[PDB]
């Protein structure tokens, strides 16, 4: 598998649905955080969950 | 060794993947086979099968329970056997079929196929 190539844009938090949350790839943390997602799709670094954000994310040194 | 296979699998295929998805695939993902691989994921594990065949007879190892030195990290994975050893000989039959299966397309349509229509 390769990396999520949207893992450093930043998550799109635009209204297009009613909210729901979700974690998108903070560089500057090395970690994944929880935001409000508004399903806008602007860009992919926004997954269901920590470990999916983490496993298309996580930098490998 | 089985448990080996799945650790490399569950590596390298798309995160929103499982195991159970590459377990019964195409004609040949899985217990056995028969036919000619369907498409390219299926090819994966044909090719498998052919390695696992050449381990055993060819060079005498047990490949579902060979044990090993492999090292998953920066996405890849690393046989550390040495060159020549049955492990080795394994490790090097998992490790390109774990390769192969991340790079290779999952067609949705190829999972769980019909066997007695599409292997024959
Ligand atoms: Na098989
Ligand atoms: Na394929």
């Amino acid at each position: 598998r390769k990396r999520h190539p949207d893992c450093d844009k930043p998550p799109d938090t635009k209204i297009c649905q009613t909210v729901v949350r979700a974690f998108y790839y903070k560089p500057s943390a090395k970690r994944c955080v929880q935001f409000r997602y508004g399903g806008c799709n602007g860009n992919g670094n926004h997954f269901k969950s920590d470990h999916l954000c983490r496993c298309e994310c996580l930098e490998y040194r | 060794n089985l448990i080996n296979f799945m650790e490399m699998i569950r590596y390298t295929i798309p995160c929103e993947k499982t195991w159970g998805e590459y377990a019964d695939y195409g004609c040949y993902c899985g217990a056995g086979g028969s036919g000619r691989p369907i498409d390219a994921l299926d090819r994966c594990c044909y090719v498998h099968d052919n390695c696992y065949g050449d381990a055993e007879k060819k060079h005498k190892c047990n490949p579902k329970t060979q044990s090993y030195s492999y090292k998953l990290t920066k996405r890849t994975i690393i046989c550390y056997g040495a060159a020549g050893t049955c492990a080795r000989i394994v490790c090097d039959c998992d490790r390109t079929a774990a390769l192969c299966f991340g790079n290779s397309e999952y067609i949705e349509g190829h999972k769980n196929i019909d066997t007695a229509r599409f292997c024959q």
